RNA sequence: AAAUUGCCGGGAGGGAAGCGGAUGGGGGCCGGCGAUGCGCCCCGGC
RNA sequence: UAGGAGGGCGCGGCGGCCGAUGCAAAACCCGGGGCGCGAGCCCGGGCGGAGCGGCCGUCGGUGCAGAUCUUGGUGGUAGUA
């Protein structure tokens, strides 16, 4: 982001390639975004994987099981996409994962913002990943 | 019979621009694409590209063949773009897929 | 898989705003139009003739769009475009697009019983 | 005098050099500006 | 866009700067923002506003 | 006398009685006593998306409702509901839930 | 029911947010959002809704006349929400320090040369937050063409309206009432 | 496709039918139509 | 009411973006389930057997209940005169 994080913000809230609007522009409208960059695909400046310097990004991974990449941009090397993103490829138990990446997150002033959705997000991926694993088990609608 | 206020061909198809604003435009194109965040927000597939705004030497103005230029776009990020580009080739839906496009 | 929602939806009226005088004619639709008339007893809003719709009968805005189910629904074509509902699926509700194979059918919902997103279409083509 | 150096790639096959960045244009660094570019796009298109 | 470096060596030939008759093109100067550096994150949160 | 209630309760003085902050004044020193931090689990198991919100442990402590004028322990009563409606039965005592304790005598 | 006029509810009607989609002015319409609201500075206030304007509310502003405006105070920063066209009227130009939406690049190279500031609102953000120290200056609205042609009839008396005609000679409006040879004077 | 017609099953009819607001009785229909899980805790291995 | 303005729904293209499609597209039918105050929209079932959408921008031969409206079809009239 050569240009500023709310300049690029105000040049694609209204169409992204990444953006996933239904139900037309009245009060019915849903958005989502769907970049890999953002946690909860809100499109909304604070979670935006565009319009932002600092981006926490955390999948359930390539063909492997039970790890979780978890990947922060770096400030510096915007202009050199392939070079942008710092990803770690965690298997460990869900305490210590957590535990890096609140580090990553919210102990190195990095972004607090996303100091609670990371970890939601990272809830989610992994249980993905067990249930992809075991299957269903419970149905979890009590 | 007619329809009512049948088309002429004195419309105005061509509209005027002034030349400092196509070429006011034109610079902000330019300065636009220099942005990866907006060059990957307007679709391209930019993940393995290393720099921006990327740049080739000129030994690239010197090839001849296509199989030379896809080598080419495999030492950039690019090719990636080119195979979106080549797998997204479809037949233009409606009234489009019979006036030659 | 369980609701957000924390809040009775109540409806002012479920009947619908049908069109007047659509029941005596065949070429008129149902579908609402204003009686634009200088003598329209529906225009005029004498007791007894079918009422239009005002925005007094608009819906609560935290209960609106909630279908029985108390989620938000969102129409996914394909795999990538569900899993983008794993941090939702407590107010949102999947639902396959009404013109998907059920081969890609059953990806759609093999991934969303796992990532636990609702969906009302999980037995739709099968 | 100081603007940033655009690093040139080379490909295989590249004579060896001692060459630098290329420094960065100004029309590489002019506003970004979408209405008017949605303007004149709009007014571009029509001419053909 | 994918620029060569022959190209890219001539921008600056073509458009010119902030500057009279930089450029090739005649009656023409960059334009210039509405505002020199649009953080507002620096602006709201630098030492003079707050 | 709701109201004269509502008033001697109310008084400031009498809610400083009430509360007790006497005996909260006597076991810590002559002060009333500092809180403290609590919650050091720090080991959540899971994260939900939603914004959390904790289990009620309901603090309000109703009333107990009030037994009519007309009902004495050993009173006899006239059921009206209930497969037993029409039965005459002795009232024993109204328990602690608050519901009436009766009696045929079977 | 009750007695009002529409309900009670304005008729009047202003702009609450510029209609121009320029990228750059609704991030200055952020920041002075923040401004007026934390600061309370009239100044930041009329800089707002000011911003909330057209270009026909916001006129420009020559050299000449902000020479005029700054002859003699200059430690205290010009602020115009509009623009700055030179003047080749002028001849010495005090080194001065001046906030617009726009200069001219004959204007701009007029005033660094003189050796004083351009400024955009962005970098007077900064240095005036409250406006200290700072000249709020208007352009002259009615002195566009069109506002001539405003006011009471061109052809009632006592008024020097000018009408609408599509050349100027003798043959365009001139014989009755214009001249009492013909008809009467207006 | 619709207006229009035939058969099959059902519904109702003391000089119109149709429509709006109430529910009541019939049908036709909905399992995201409606749950079975959470913590502690003891093994027995994973 | 006449009238005005604002925000939206819908149709057919064009420049881009996201995709669906012989495991069944478009179109059409339903006592199917919904969403919206509303234009309308989403899903299910069926026939159907090859193409189609949604979003941003932009455009136009774009929204029907009337015009003794145009064309086509079909009723009662009527198994009657
Ligand atoms: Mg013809
Ligand atoms: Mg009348
Ligand atoms: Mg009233
Ligand atoms: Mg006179
Ligand atoms: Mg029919
Ligand atoms: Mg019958
Ligand atoms: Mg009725
Ligand atoms: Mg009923
Ligand atoms: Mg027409
Ligand atoms: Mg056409
Ligand atoms: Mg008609």
């Amino acid at each position: 982001t050569t240009v500023p994080g709310s300049l690029v913000w105000e040049l694609v809230k209204k169409n992204n390639c990444f953006l996933i609007k239904q139900f037309g522009n009245s009060n019915a409208k849903v958005q989502f975004s769907k970049e890999p960059n953002n946690l909860y695909n809100v499109h909304s400046y604070k979670f935006s994987g565009l319009a932002n310097s600092k981006t926490v990004a955390v999948q359930p991974s390539a063909g492997e099981d039970k790890a979780v990449v978890l990947s922060t941009t770096k400030t510096k090397k915007q202009n050199t996409p392939a070079k942008l993103q710092h990803k770690t490829l965690m298997r460990k138990e869900f305490r210590k994962m957590a535990k890096s990446v609140k580090n990553q997150v919210c102990d190195n002033y990095y972004r607090p913002d996303l100091t609670k959705p990371a970890l939601a997000r990272l809830s989610a991926v992994y249980r993905s990943l067990q249930v992809s694993k075991s299957g269903i088990k419970k149905k979890n609608r009590q | 019979g007619r329809m009512f206020a049948p088309t002429r061909i004195w419309r105005k198809w061509h509209r005027r621009v002034n030349v400092r604003l196509r070429r006011v435009a034109v610079a902000s194109a330019l300065a636009a694409t220099a942005v990866p965040a907006i060059v990957t927000a307007r679709g391209h597939r930019i993940e393995s590209v290393p720099e921006f705004p990327l740049v080739v030497s000129d030994s690239a103005e010197g090839i001849e063949k296509t199989a030379q230029a896809i080598k080419v776009l495999k030492q950039l990020g690019a090719y990636a773009d080119a195979e979106k580009a080549k797998d997204s080739v479809g037949i233009r839906p409606g009234k489009g897929k019979m006036r030659n496009r | 898989a369980v609701p957000l929602l924390t809040r009775k939806i109540v409806k002012k009226r479920v009947k619908h705003f049908k069109r007047a005088h659509s029941d005596r004619y065949i070429g008129l639709k149902q579908s609402w139009r204003r009686p634009k008339g200088i003598d329209s007893r529906v225009r005029r809003k004498f007791k007894g003739c079918t009422l239009m719709p005002n925005i007094g009968y608009g819906s609560d805005k935290k209960t609106r769009h909630y279908l029985p189910n108390k989620f938000k629904k969102f129409v996914v074509h394909n795999v990538s475009e569900l899993e983008l509902l794993m941090m939702h699926n407590r107010t949102y509700c999947a639902e396959i697009a009404h013109n998907v194979s059920t081969k890609k059918r059953k990806d759609i919902v093999e991934r969303a019983a796992q990532l636990d997103i609702v969906v009302t279409n999980k037995l739709a083509r099968l | 005098t100081a603007r940033p150096l655009v690093s040139v790639k080379a490909l295989d096959g590249d004579m060896a050099t001692d060459a630098a960045g290329v420094p960065m244009p100004h029309v590489m660094k002019a506003p970004i500006r979408p209405d008017v570019i949605t303007f004149v796009h709009r007014l571009v298109s029509c001419n053909s | 866009v994918i620029w060569t470096e022959s190209a890219f060596k001539k921008l600056d030939e073509v458009y010119g700067s902030f500057e009279a008759s930089s450029s090739k093109k005649k009656g023409f100067v960059l334009p210039r923002p509405k505002m020199t550096n649009a953080d507002l994150g620096r602006l709201i949160n630098s030492d003079e506003v707050q | 006398s709701k109201m004269a209630l509502g008033i001697k309760r109310a008084s400031r003085s009498h809610t400083y009685h009430r509360r007790g902050l006497w005996a909260i004044k006597a076991k810590h020193g002559g002060a009333l006593p500092k809180a403290e931090k609590p919650a050091a689990v720090a080991e959540p198991k899971f994260y939900p998306a939603d914004d959390v919100k904790p289990r009620t442990v309901s603090t309000r402590k109703p009333h107990p409702t009030k037994l009519r004028s007309t009902i004495t322990p050993g009173t006899v009563l006239i059921l009206l509901a209930g497969r037993y409606m029409g039965k005459r039965v002795v009232f024993l005592k109204q328990l602690q839930s608050g519901l009436l304790l009766i009696t045929g005598p079977f | 029911g009750i007695d009002l006029v529409a309900g009670g509810r304005n008729k009047r009607t202003k702009r609450t947010a510029p209609k121009s989609d320029d990228v750059y002015l609704k991030l200055l319409v952020k920041l002075y959002r923040f401004l007026v609201r934390r600061t309370k500075s009239q100044f930041n206030a009329v800089i707002l809704k000011r911003l909330f304007m057209s270009k026909t509310n916001r006129p420009p502003l020559s050299m000449r006349r902000l020479v005029r405006f700054m002859e003699g105070k200059e430690d205290k920063i010009a602020v115009i929400v509009g623009t700055i066209t030179d003047d080749q009227r002028v001849y010495e130009i005090p080194a001065m320090k001046v906030a617009a939406l726009r200069f001219t690049e004959t204007a701009r190279a007029r005033i660094v040369n003189a050796g004083g500031e351009c400024l955009t609102f962005d970098q007077l953000a900064l240095r005036a937050p409250l406006g200290q120290n700072t000249l709020l200056l208007r352009g002259p609205k009615n002195a566009r063409e069109a506002v001539r042609h405003f006011g009471k009839a061109p052809g009632v008396p006592h008024s020097h309206t000018k009408p609408y005609v599509r050349s100027k000679g003798r043959k365009f409006e001139k014989a009755r009432g214009r001249r009492n040879s013909r008809g009467f004077k207006v």
